[PDB]
């Protein structure tokens, strides 16, 4: 089991740099910071911090979970690190297949005119807004609905 | 938690 | 039992279990209630909840990849009161199976490839729910429900 | 009630 001692075995999470690369990077003590890391679930979405994040014996598994439309990181508090620490420092969450569906039809809505004239975006960067946020942007071709949080 | 609560 | 509670159904579980749901009656309101059955499923209802005296055993049925609360909603209360508020369901074991071998399918691979998630997302958006995930290790199907 | 029906 890696040599950092982290640990993300969920099927569709993945890292960048791969764990197979992030293990080559970590030194002879387990020890293992990386800049510009990013934890991803493929078709869910995907967290990005940059700069040096110390992902030393953290078990990601435990740690980060990204589900439709919602992300979170340290379940509770119970292990979650001070701000500025660990992964609850800043990061730019990407939450990917963010789509609404109309009452009627109940079938989602992909259409960028569609969702452009319903003004999703809008709303989307209204609730990062509100949850203190950045928005960032709005992929409707993949409904990406990226933003910054400062920590988590 | 960070995401849309539809 | 101290707030008259009852869940009697072997299988079924709390949290906090029944036990500590004693200590915490005096009424009985108690957030972040949790109610499942092993194998099964599970069903989280986040914050406030009045449990006082709700009889459980007939009104929470998790049953592989079908779950139902209020039998008849002849009872299902005021959305917002007892159950019938919103919460998080997770179905486990909910696996497809296909029609030549009957043999369900596991293979995370598989699954990706016809994507069961697509299915079971659309599913819960026709249902009128919102698909959170789909965790093929358990086959654990989970989503978001205003009101049962 | 919720589920898969099939």
């Amino acid at each position: 089991m890696h040599p950092a001692g982290i640990i993300l075995t969920k099927v569709g999470y993945y890292t960048i740099p791969s764990m197979d690369d992030l293990a080559k990077i970590t030194n002879e003590k387990g020890e293992c910071i990386v800049s510009d890391f990013t934890i991803g679930r493929k078709g869910y979405g995907s967290i990005y911090f940059e700069g040096d994040v110390n992902l030393t014996n953290l078990n990601l598994d435990d740690i980060v979970h990204i589900r439709r439309k919602e992300v979170v990181v340290y379940l509770d508090d119970n292990q979650k690190p001070p701000v500025g620490e660990g992964l609850n420092r800043k990061a730019e969450v990407t939450l990917d297949g963010v789509w609404p569906t109309d009452k009627t039809s109940r079938c989602l809505i992909k259409s960028p005119d569609r969702l452009a004239d319903i003004n999703y975006e809008g709303r989307l960067e209204a609730v990062s807004r509100k949850q203190g946020a950045q928005f960032k942007e709005y992929r409707p071709e993949t409904g990406s609905w990226v933003f910054k949080v400062s920590h988590f | 938690k960070y995401g849309l609560q539809d």
